[PDB]
RNA sequence: AAACUUUCAACAACGGAUCUCUUGGUUCUCGCAUCGAUGAAGAACGCAGCGAAAUGCGAUACGUAAUAUGAAUUGCAGAUAUUCGUGAAUCAUCGAAUCUUUGAACGCACAUUGCGCCCUCUGGUAUUCCGGAGGGCAUGCCUGUUUGAGCGUCGU
RNA sequence: AGGAAUAGUUUUCAUGCCAAGUCGUACUCAUAACCGCAGCAGGUCUCCAAGGUUAACAGCCUCUAGUUGAUAGAAUAAUGUA
RNA sequence: UGCUGUAAAGCUGGGUCGAACGGCCUCUAGUGCAGAUCUUGGUGGUAGUAGCAAAUAUUCAAAUGAGAACUUUGAAGACUGAAGUGGGGAAAGGUUCCAUGUCAACAGCAGUUGGACAUGGGUUAGUCGAUCCUAAGAGAUGGGGAAGCUCCGUUUCAACGUGCUUGAUUUUUCAGGCCAACCAUCGAAAGGGAAUCCGGUUAAAAUUCCGGAACUUGGAUAUGGAUUCUUCACGGCAACGUAACU
RNA sequence: GCGAGAGACCGAUAGCGAACAAGUACAGUGAUGGAAAGAUGAAAAGAACUUUGAAAAGAGAGUGAAAAAGUACGUGAAAUUG
RNA sequence: UUGGGCCCGGCUCUUGUCUAUGUUCCUUGGAACAGGACGUCACAGAGGGUGAGAAUCCCGUGCGAUGAGAUGACCCGGGUCU
């Protein structure tokens, strides 16, 4: 089980980057007693204890980022939208929508009719 | 390593491939509030780094692993 | 003496491990891999060679990135979290 | 030889290590088919061509 | 006459045919359009309590988050792991991340884990010398900015 | 260019202080660790070099060091090989 | 075990065995083997046969062990004979190294032994190499070819420094003054090249560890000495000398 | 490439080279070349125990519907052999 | 003849939940999923699993019902302020 993710969110830079020293020095300490004992699934916990808590800080400091360039014209490229190399290259939609005043006039002028027959 | 612990007043530790000699010492400080006369490296046919440790004459590296917890 | 007596002065590499495919293939004095191409731009391949492509193609390894494309298709290219059910 | 360079000694850890009898807890898991390990390499039969 | 040889039968061998299947192959049809400098495909090396491979993954390493779901996992062991529950197992789902050394591969170089330079922080009595942490410095081309060059040239 | 008088130098004089990263390092190097399909009478670069005889680092005997490895036993016709 | 058919074949008794299969009317084909120096797999006679004969050569006893021509120890007899059958290395291999255990396979007899098999251990550097330099040569770059993959050019028809030193200023700004002929980069574990020795130590590492004694390079910087009123030292006829001595 | 449904197709020497840790093992300096190999049983119930032997094993016993199924494992032809 | 910005729908796409009827008796067998008897459901007697040929034991199949979330200048049914 370990740590819980949802408490962790609870937390503080400060009290995030202490928990990770003390899971580390943890760690150590299996580390010495895999020595003798010489069998610890214990520090399969505290590994993925490590990995929760790294998450939790690295996704909160990238939403601190996020607010700060929140409508910004020019954004970290990471923090982008990430969908394909082709699909970023495309028009996008109000480039694909303009319009000569020429066809404008002529769509206006002209627009497909609805109608039935027989009557 | 034990008896180079006992007899020689060295530490030998498994670390990892990419450190040098200056992040070794470094380590052993912050860690284990100990100072490093020398640092000696070598990697293992297993492809792992060994660092041979010796303390200087102020630490007893027999205290130190007993205190680490290995002996 | 052309076959055992000669064949006992092999002890000098023409190949050496390539950077780009780990082969042995890559010449050491023509500093070009005789089986990806290295350093060229491009992968060395041809049509005439149909099961060379085959050993070295797209699906022999990971795909560790267009394993996924799929999925991220199928759902849109979806951008945000999923939220929860209430 | 003695006097070789980081990427070849990388290279014969790892053929060391591959060169391993099965674990025998293996043999004992649900469905399993592996009863020796196909793929030995002793150093005078087969070189390893680096 | 025995032994020996030869023929047949019985049983036992040798060997893997036959028969019976089949998470594979092969061919046809139907539907869909989605790789990459936001670093692809590929390569190397690692990662598990006990693993060599295959499978997965990247020092957060047989995986982290999230959503769903609802009691396993299992070869053995094991909790400071769980059961009317923020809860066992789950590439079930997947939109958030991590993603070593490389590779079109981009500071230079590469049969080397070789060699610089710049910025911020930091250790050693330090603008220089030595160490550590983080962030940078490729090429071709386009638009723009700034700094310029030429009796090419206008005017004062 | 910079240096004098009640004063500037220079660490090319002595002594004193601090630091020196990365990778390799075991073993074989051959009548069994390399290449010849193999523990193959083949092939594969080089350093050290004792006493006697002698022109001689040749051949023959010996010291230090190293081996005593090459299926074995009993016989000894023909024909072989040396 | 028999029966039917001229025949291709069909049916049946007994044994073995364990999951599907057949008759009739039609359809369809990757539809019938003795051969192809046929293909793949398997197996014989040959045959317990050819053979296991180069490199002088072995023997007694003890130990171990179920088992000893072949292991270990002791005692002998021999040989290599320093141009070695000795002691090291380069290339190449890659754990073969060492200890412990072990003998199914392998060591063309054997095996208690092994470079085999299994489990562990083992390679420590400022001074030894690499790293740096350039060699024959390789090769980017403004460029000139080529449809192009690319070719050619490197003393390269080019506006080619990611310059250097000061008087300092900290204002992380300045200001000057020197210059730019040459120099992308790769290319040697035998060429060139900063600096370490001795003694001891392990089952297995050592010019690397321990003990002692040194050296080189880079940096910082204090003290003493030297120098200066003839400001940047004296002496020797001289060759030249010195602790220094812009 | 991705997702599906089918066949008067092949049925382990066939069908893709690969139904299996298959572009694997292995070969070549290199470009490349490239295999073999599916099936105990419903369930390991994978044979406790006794005994002979240095051991491998054997003989009893046991499990199982079957050991004429013993991880040399469905059936088990022929060549060849006792 | 009249433009555009917005709100709810429809359609389109992804996706959650939900569903009939024997495991009745006899015989064989290690096992009933076999045979026999009596049945049942069927807009479901496709396919698979389970100790042998399983519509009725399990999953499914067939029939529908009911939610959620996306997406569409470049599909339309309506509002709406200008
Ligand atoms: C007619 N146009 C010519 C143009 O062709 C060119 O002339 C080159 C000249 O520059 C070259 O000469 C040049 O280049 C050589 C190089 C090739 O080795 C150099 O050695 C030499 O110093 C240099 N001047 C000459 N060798 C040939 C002319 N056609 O440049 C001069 C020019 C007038 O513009
Ligand atoms: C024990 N040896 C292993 C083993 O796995 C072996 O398996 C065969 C197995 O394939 C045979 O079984 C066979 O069954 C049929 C039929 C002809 O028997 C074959 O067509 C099929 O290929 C195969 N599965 C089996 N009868 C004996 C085992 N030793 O196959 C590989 C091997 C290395 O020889
Ligand atoms: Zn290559």
């Amino acid at each position: 089980a370990g740590v819980k993710t949802f408490e962790l969110r609870t937390k503080s830079k400060e009290q995030l980057e202490s928990q990770l020293v003390e899971l580390k020095q943890e760690l150590a300490t299996l580390k010495v007693q895999k020595l003798q004992r010489p069998s610890l699934p214990r520090i399969h916990t505290v590994r993925k204890n490590i990995a929760r808590v790294l998450t939790v800080i690295n996704l909160n400091q990238r939403e601190n980022v996020r607010a700060f360039y929140a409508g910004k014209k020019y954004i970290p490229k990471d923090l982008r939208a990430k969908k394909t190399r082709a699909l970023r290259r495309k028009l996008t939609k109000f480039e694909a929508s303009q319009e000569t005043e020429k066809a404008r006039k002529q769509r206006i002028a002209f627009p497909q009719r609805k109608f039935a027959i027989k009557a | 390593a034990m008896k180079k612990v006992e007899d020689g007043n060295t530490l030998v530790f498994q670390v990892d491939i990419k450190s040098n000699k200056h992040q070794i010492k470094s380590a052993v400080k912050e860690l284990y509030d100990v100072d490093a006369l020398y640092v000696n490296t070598l990697i293992r046919p297993n492809g792992t780094k060994k660092a041979y440790i010796r303390l200087t004459s102020d630490y007893d590296a027999l205290d130190i692993a007993n205190r680490i917890g290995y002996i | 003496g052309k076959g055992t007596p000669s064949l006992g002065k092999r002890h000098n590499k023409s190949h050496t491990l390539c950077n780009r495919c780990g082969r042995r293939s890559f010449h050491v004095q023509k500093k070009t891999c005789s089986s990806c191409g290295y350093p060229a731009a491009k992968m060395r391949s041809h049509n005439w060679a149909l099961k060379a492509k085959r050993r070295r193609t797209t699906g022999t390894g990971r795909m560790a990135y267009l394993k996924h494309v799929t999925r991220r298709f199928k759902n849109g290219f979806q951008t945000g979290v999923a939220k929860a059910q209430t | 030889p003695s006097q070789k360079s980081f990427r070849t000694k990388q290279k014969l850890a790892k053929a060391q290590k591959q060169n391993r009898p099965l674990p025998q807890w293996i043999r004992l898991r649900t469905d399993n088919k592996i009863r020796y390990n196909a793929k030995r390499r002793h150093w005078r039969r087969t070189k390893l061509g680096i």
